[PDB]
DNA sequence: GTCAAGTACTTACGCCTGGTCATTACTAGTACTGCC
DNA sequence: GGCAGTACTAGTAAAGAAAGTACTTGAC
RNA sequence: AGACCAGGC
């Protein structure tokens, strides 16, 4: 059940956590560049529920 | 589906009518911008003569009646339109509500009738004063509008393609309201 | 060319007094005859309706039966017989009616 | 599409009627009956969903016309509905009148007179009498004697104005409807329907009728008659119910009054004066799509059944279900209660799968998409598969500038130039070029890839050699020895040559000169389009990775759209403002400041070389078939030329 | 019981036949419908006579030379309405057939009408008392109540005629 | 939202000419717009 | 076989059939051979029945 | 450009069947054409120019005793760099079923390339 | 037989009444640049499918260059139905319509 | 009859290329083995 | 030697931060 | 053929 987290990104939880998203917890490293690479494990994110909106604030 | 049709009338698919004239005047956009610029043609006048022929092209054409009633109306409009608007019974429409102007040369418009009027009063410029105004009446009417142009649709991108390059509402959100 | 004839271009069979594009259907033709193009719809079944040997013809099932060969080919899209599918299935019934009759 | 092979029936109109049950009983092939879609071994069970005579499916033959995968239409079939159930694209009119109607005289609750005031004035609007129905309503508790003589002058008013205005050249029997008569026919209809839901008691007989309730769909409750007003059901001297029933009462509600519905449903006058039943709003037979258009998706062994099947399944799961349901019924309190309580639950349960099948919001129990859904949106089929489709014979790549490109040419890959293809038809003209196309094959340009035969037959070049090609060269320019294909000719598919015609195609196209008619010309080396400099401002393209369009028209129509009328050359102006759209943009403005200054004097050797280097006479630039210069600018000490005099000779 | 019929079709014209449209009409549509069963006049057509091609445009007479088509937008293939006379040969039932015998079989007795048209007479048509017999040097000759071989010409009423096959054939019988 | 025109259709039992562009891919027709706004005749010299 | 270019596309019989006698039967004959000769097999069959109202084989 | 497919021969069945499907070839009449890409365990050899129709491994089937073959689904060409043998992990020890395949692609620069 | 000889008279009574006599025409008598890209496409089309050719071929083999060809002689056999909103149309023929 | 907030069904640039993971519980059955 | 317990097996059943009109139920 | 993710212009 952690492998399907971990593969998928989908949280699945019944005493739903206090965070708004529900997909989209996990991204595939891509070893695509090392500027790419050192990139995933500095980023922040605020979340998918922030990005189809419609303000800029 | 609106779009000129053989009436120079622009009208939808299903037949119901839009406007009888497209903008009043029947010409093209991308063959007016050159119309009145009366400096430019008469500079040009025998190199332009030839990409329009006026002598071969008389023969198809009713060049004795439109000019009559250009004249029977520049007259009354001189000698009325003093007055404003709701005072005005006309008595006379202008040569494109009477006369087809894909086909009767000197039917044109009357800000082109009273801007060449005006133009070719103030100066006086082996080309003399009546070959000109007949050749401009002949650039005219060979830049009337074609039947079938998809007016709508060039009337609608002219509208959201310039739209792309954007204490009262203003913008996107004013065309939108 | 774009939108209908290089996408889905079919020379489809229509039912004259149907207007129908997915009822008419290949006859099944006998030891030297010919395969016939022929309605589903305005068809009566030979039981039913009790001929002259032309109007007669049959399915693959061996059911027999007599009646509409008013039908032609018509150009049209193919993704206009799938919205004659859907279309039908809510029970929403078209008629292409053609001009030559 | 094939020029070689006409067609001579059209489509002139279409017009949406209802399915009745009684066609789709003899348009239906084999009626379907069991809710198991195929069988073990991987046949389809006969009785099914996937069926042989509903279509030819996987590798076997058809039972009703006996063809294969390829040639087999589909075919129509259908399930039989026990009841007569609600169909949801009716249901909100269908509650119109299920309301607003009496369930004694089943007339509406209106007066007779005022119905027959709308039933004569939709009548004037399905002809064109826009005019002629207000005069109509010109026209005027109360003893019912002279309400027939009112009902009689009011339909001559209309069956004289009918026969002037059709005698006056203006109205066809057809009826007029332009989009004006469509505005006072909804206005008209909306406010007809809207003062028949506001009735306290039926004007034709002074007793009420218990008012339904609608809660959700696929249910229909009546209430109860109040404690006050029962009084009134004794001086004329909550509950569910069936769809049967609500179809018992307006199979009698459109014949008392079939002389009002005809116009209400017909917006021209109605020819084939076909009755308006109370069947239009059920049905009680589903028709099964072909088969053909429900195949199962398959992604290696990872093969899933089709939406449809698991929606028509789960009717067919419910049809048996009601049926088992009537076997004590058949044999026969508690051995009474138990069966009908269920019976009943099966009632609500094959509504919300005629439902489910038809429309996927009006399901309950992430649910199962309808056929509605297959139609709505983005991602729907008006606008995902007719008014865009993928196209054939069209291509796409990065585009690279390209200076020496006469401005309405693009520049093709030579892996371009192999893959697309145009079908010439062999004549006396093309055997000199069209037999060495052939001869090239499918990997030389230009070459050609197909011959398509008189008969429609269609032969490949690509697995040939030489030798067996170069005798199909000689194969082309020949009589056919048949007689009914004697008139048509072998068309040779043959490869792009610079002769050709291209329309090029930049997304957002957000005005009509982002997509032109480019002139062609094939390019030796590398695997991109090549586009002009004064192109780059009519797509708004940049060379940062831009990469646009290519489709290549495929008859002699589109040809001559795309070289004179949707041509690059033709959209200098745009028709926003009357302003180009059309120069040069970077390198070439900054060098005529350079070029036309005062400073730049060129001598007799340089002069000449920017002319030849420009116009290049043998490609037809020049007008003289000589190149003509001009006087230098300075005669001594030695001659010198300028910038402006380039320029006067270019 | 050959008989007249005007029709009215709508045929096309291919571009080789623009100079010469009535030569295409001809040639595309009628000629290979001669000899063959027509099935929306009920017999074999013969021959076609008066070809009249109908204009487009109403506003010129029928003596005029120059008409007008109108082109498929599609494909270059015109198409028109047109005028013929078909002399068209129907047998129907009831009829009589004067026809040469051609099979001298046990089975059927096959006869050619005007020496064209196939036909036959099935032998439960045929009655008790007409014997066959038993030829072996070459398929015999049919003993009728007179006691005598029938050959040459045989009148009979017309039970049914075969049209779905290549050729038309009449299903005949001899009893009345 | 395809499904409530259409229910409008069927209930008025509406014919249409197939005269918008909208409604002539649909079906497959020809345009009325510009090059489809006219038919072309061949005059054939023989009667 | 059975295309627009073999077959007419609608075909109607305009007036009702009206039986003709023998005479127009051999003025026809004579005449449609005599501008088509001027679907050979049916010319070869055309002439059974021209050589029948006449005489005999 | 390093690009590396999984050819898998056992996702098609279940729970101690015998293996319908073997890496190398039978004993019927296979075509000889493809020994210049494979070698005898039905496995390609290393460093081999393979284009699009080349055969990227051969194997066996029990159920219609024919060597079929899987092929290189892709339009432009490679070189065959490594070769791994996935051996499964259980007590019974198990012919090999999975096999990774890594390619090599020339991406010489090319004009329309972004840098 | 009865029911097509009136259907007939129907479609060939209404198709007269929608014809425009050639003296009482009132559109333009210029060429359009759509009328234009219709009879040189409607003609290649036919020129491709071995229609007889009224002019010389110069070795061109493109068969839309020929109808360019034949335009500027006017030998184009073809007439423009130009239709009115009503239903009504005017026939107007190639050689009476004047380019440019 | 009616205003009136309240409840309900609608859209929300264009198309383009990749990659991934995409039924689960359970339930009854046939077979394996420990046993006496 | 055959009985019954488990451990498996393959088998068939359930799965929360935007704009507008339109219908309509609320009180009076 | 969807979901989510990463991009292109
Ligand atoms: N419709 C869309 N067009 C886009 C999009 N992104 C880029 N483009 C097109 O590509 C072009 C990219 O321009 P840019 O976004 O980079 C603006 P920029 O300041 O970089 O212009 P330059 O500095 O002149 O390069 C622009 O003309 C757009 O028409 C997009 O998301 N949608
Ligand atoms: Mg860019
Ligand atoms: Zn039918
Ligand atoms: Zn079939
Ligand atoms: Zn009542």
């Amino acid at each position: 059940k952690m492998q399907y987290f971990l593969s998928t990104g989908n949280l699945v939880s019944q005493s739903g956590l206090d965070l708004q998203q529900v997909s989209g917890y996990t991204v595939v490293a891509e070893k695509i560049n090392f500027y790419r690479f050192i990139s995933h494990f500095r980023m922040v994110h605020r979340g998918s529920f922030f990005a189809q909106l419609k303000t800029t604030t | 589906g609106v779009h000129v049709s053989y009436d120079n009338s622009i009208r939808d698919a299903d037949g119901t009518l839009v406007q009888f004239m497209y903008g009043g005047d029947a010409i093209d956009i991308t063959k007016e911008s050159h119309m009145t610029q009366f400096e430019f043609c008469l500079d040009n006048y025998y190199a332009l003569l030839k990409k329009y022929n006026p002598s071969a092209l008389i023969e198809h054409l009713d060049v004795e009646s439109a000019l009559k009633y250009s004249k029977k109306t520049l007259k009354y409009r001189k000698k009325h339109s003093k007055e404003p608007h709701y005072k005005q019974s006309v008595k006379y429409d202008p040569v494109l509500a009477k006369y087809n102007p894909a086909k009767y040369l000197g039917s044109v418009s009357e800000n082109f009738q009273d801007k060449l009027e005006s133009f070719l009063d103030k100066n006086s410029k082996g080309v003399n004063e009546k070959k000109f105004r007949a050749l401009m009446q002949l650039k005219y009417m060979r830049s009337l509008i074609n039947p079938g142009e998809a007016v709508g649709i060039i009337a609608s991108q002219s509208v959201g393609e310039p739209s792309t390059q954007m204490n009262v509402t203003l913008g996107i959100p004013r065309l939108r309201e | 060319d774009r939108l209908l004839n290089s996408s889905d271009y079919t020379q489809a069979s229509v039912c004259r007094e149907c207007g129908s594009i997915l009822t008419t259907q290949q006859s099944v033709p006998r030891i030297g005859s010919i395969s016939t193009v022929c309605c589903r719809r305005c068809s009566m079944r030979f039981e039913d309706a009790k001929i002259d040997d032309s109007q007669i013809w049959e399915d693959g099932q061996g059911n027999k039966f007599v009646g509409g060969n008013e039908t032609t080919t018509v150009a049209i899209p193919f993704v206009l017989k799938y919205l004659d599918s859907e279309l039908s299935a809510m029970g929403i019934r078209l008629r292409y009616n053609v001009e030559p009759k | 599409m094939d020029i070689s092979k006409p067609v001579g029936s059209e489509i002139t109109s279409v017009d949406f009627g209802i399915l009745t049950a009684k066609e789709i009983r003899n348009l239906s092939a084999k009626q379907i009956t069991n809710p198991t879609v195929l069988d073990n071994l991987g046949h389809p069970v006969s009785g099914g969903l996937y069926d042989l005579a509903l279509g030819a499916f996987l590798r076997n033959l058809c039972s009703t016309c006996g063809l294969d995968e390829k040639f087999c239409p589909g075919h129509q079939g259908h399930i039989e509905l026990p009841v007569p159930c609600y169909n949801p694209l009716f249901f909100n009119q269908l509650y119109i009148y299920l309301r607003a109607s009496c369930l004694f005289c089943h007339h509406f609750r209106l007066k007779s007179v005022e119905v027959h005031r709308y039933a004569c004035k939709l009548r004037l609007l399905q002809y064109g009498l826009i005019d002629e129905s207000y005069k109509l309503d010109e026209i005027t508790d109360i003893s019912s004697t002279l309400l027939n003589e009112l009902k009689s002058k009011r339909s001559e008013y209309v069956d004289m104005a009918i026969a002037k205005a059709l005698s006056d050249g203006r109205t066809t029997e057809r009826g007029s409807f332009t989009a004006t008569v469509n505005d006072e026919r909804k206005k008209l209809v909306h406010e007809f329907h809207k003062k028949l839901l506001s009735r306290g008691k039926c004007d034709n007989c002074g007793m009420f009728s218990p008012k339904f309730r609608k809660d959700g769909f696929t249910k229909i409750f009546e209430t109860a008659l109040n404690e006050k007003q029962i009084t009134n059901n004794r001086v004329k001297g909550s509950t569910y119910i069936l769809s049967t029933e609500v179809k018992n009462i307006l199979d009698t509600v459109f014949r008392k009054e079939q002389c009002v519905l005809q116009y209400v449903f017909h917006s021209r006058p109605n020819l084939s004066r076909k009755l308006v039943k109370a069947d239009s709003f059920f049905m009680d037979v589903l028709v099964v799509p072909p088969t053909r258009f429900r195949l199962p998706s398959k992604l290696g062994e990872e093969v899933h059944e089709n939406s449809q099947n698991q929606l028509l399944s789960k009717v067919l799961t419910t049809s048996l279900l009601i049926r088992d349901l009537n076997d004590d019924l058949s044999k026969l309190l508690e051995d009474r209660r138990v069966i009908f309580s269920r019976l009943m639950n099966a009632f609500v349960t094959i509504q919300n799968d005629v439902n489910a099948f038809i429309d996927s919001t009006k399901a309950q129990g992430v649910p199962i998409p309808g056929v509605k859904q297959a139609l709505e949106k983005k991602e729907g089929l008006f606008r995902k598969h007719m008014m865009g489709k993928r196209v054939n014979y069209a291509a796409r790549s990065v585009i690279s500038p390209d200076p020496n490109i006469e401005t309405n040419e693009i520049g093709v890959p030579p892996v371009f130039a192999v893959k697309l293809t145009y079908p010439e038809p062999v004549t006396a003209y093309n055997i000199a070029e069209l037999r060495q196309a052939v001869i090239n094959g499918p990997d030389k340009w230009p070459g050609a890839t197909q011959i398509q035969n008189e008969d429609g037959s269609l032969v490949s070049l690509i697995g040939m050699s030489v030798e067996q090609r170069k005798a199909l060269a000689n194969q082309l320019l020949t009589p056919s020895s048949n007689v009914s294909t004697h008139t048509l000719n072998k068309k040779v598919y043959r490869h792009i040559k610079n002769r050709d015609v291209v329309l090029m195609n930049r997304q957002p196209t957000l005005h009509k000169a982002s997509m032109m008619g480019h002139k062609v010309r094939v390019l030796p080396n590398e695997k991109t389009l090549r586009l002009h400099y004064a192109n780059t401002g009519a797509y708004n393209a940049d060379f940062d990775g831009d990469e646009m369009n290519m489709h290549f028209p495929q008859n002699e129509n589109a040809r001559a759209e795309a070289l004179n009328l949707a041509n690059t050359d033709s959209q200098y102006l745009t028709p926003t403002s009357g302003s180009p759209v059309r120069g040069l943009i970077q390198d070439h403005i900054s060098a005529g400041v350079w070029l036309t200054s005062k400073d730049s004097f060129f001598t007799r050797e340089q002069y000449q070389q920017y002319i030849y280097g420009c116009i290049r006479p043998e490609d037809g630039h020049t007008t003289r078939s000589k190149i003509v210069t001009l006087p230098p600018t300075i005669f001594k000490p030695y001659p010198l030329w300028t910038g402006k005099q380039i320029i006067t000779t270019v | 019981c050959i008989v007249r019929v005007p029709i009215a079709l709508y045929v096309s014209l291919a571009p080789m036949y623009l100079e010469n449209p009535l030569q295409g009409v001809m040639k595309q549509h009628l000629n290979p419908l001669v000899m063959k069963y027509n099935n929306k006049v009920g017999g074999v057509v013969l021959g076609y006579e008066g070809l009249k091609i109908l204009d487009a445009d109403p506003l010129s007479k029928e003596d005029t030379s120059e008409k007008l088509i109108k082109i498929t937008p599609d494909t270059p293939f015109g198409f028109t309405w047109c005028h013929v006379n078909l002399y068209v040969w129907q047998p129907q039932v009831g009829d009589v057939l004067e026809g040469y015998i051609f099979i001298q079989s046990a089975s059927h007795i096959g006869l050619l009408i005007h020496d064209a048209f196939n036909a036959s007479i099935k032998k439960n048509n045929i009655p008790v008392d007409w014997t066959f017999v038993h030829n072996d040097v070459e398929l015999g000759h049919w003993v009728d109540s007179n006691g005598e071989p029938i050959d040459g010409k045989l009148r009979f009423t017309v039970r049914n005629v075969h049209t779905t096959g290549r050729v038309v054939s009449v299903d005949g019988t001899l009893i009345s | 939202t395809t499904c409530q025109f259409l229910t409008k259709a069927v209930l008025d039992n509406e014919r249409e000419q197939l005269d918008s562009p909208s409604a002539r891919i649909v079906v497959g027709k020809l345009n009325n717009v510009g090059t489809g706004s006219f038919d072309v005749l061949a005059k054939v010299p023989n009667a | 076989t059975a295309t627009t270019l073999n077959t007419p596309v609608v075909i109607h019989a305009t007036q009702l059939p009206q039986h003709v006698s023998t005479d127009e039967v051999l003025q026809f004959l004579e005449s449609f051979i005599d501008e088509k000769e001027n679907l050979s097999s049916s010319i070869s069959q055309l002439k059974r029945i021209q050589r029948d109202f006449k005489g005999l084989p | 450009m390093y690009k590396t497919e999984k050819v898998d021969l056992a996702l098609n069945r279940n729970r101690g069947d015998p293996i319908t499907q073997h890496f190398g070839f039978g004993n019927d009449e296979w075509p000889k054409e493809w020994l210049e890409k494979l070698d005898e365990d039905g496995l390609p050899y290393i460093g081999t120019y393979v284009e699009e129709g080349d055969p990227i491994c051969a194997y066996f089937d029990d159920t219609l005793n024919k060597t079929k073959i899987k092929t290189y689904h892709s339009s432009e060409p490679a070189y065959i760099e490594e070769v791994n043998l996935i051996g499964d992990e259980s007590n019974k020890f198990q012919e090999l079923q999975t096999v990774s395949i890594k390619y090599r692609i020339r991406r010489t620069p090319q004009i329309g390339d972004k840098f | 037989p009865e029911d097509f000889q009136q259907h007939e008279q129907i479609r060939r009574k209404t198709l007269k009444e929608k014809a425009i006599p050639k003296d009482q025409r009132a559109t333009t008598p210029y060429m359009t640049k759509y009328e234009r890209a219709r009879i040189l496409g409607t003609r290649a089309l036919q020129i491709s499918m071995n229609a007889p050719v009224f002019v010389d071929l110069e070795g061109e083999t493109d068969p839309l260059r020929i109808a360019m060809k034949e335009l500027a002689e006017k030998k184009i056999p073809l007439v423009i139905r130009r239709y009115l909103p009503d239903g009504s149309f005017e026939d107007w023929s190639v050689e009476e319509l004047i380019v440019d």
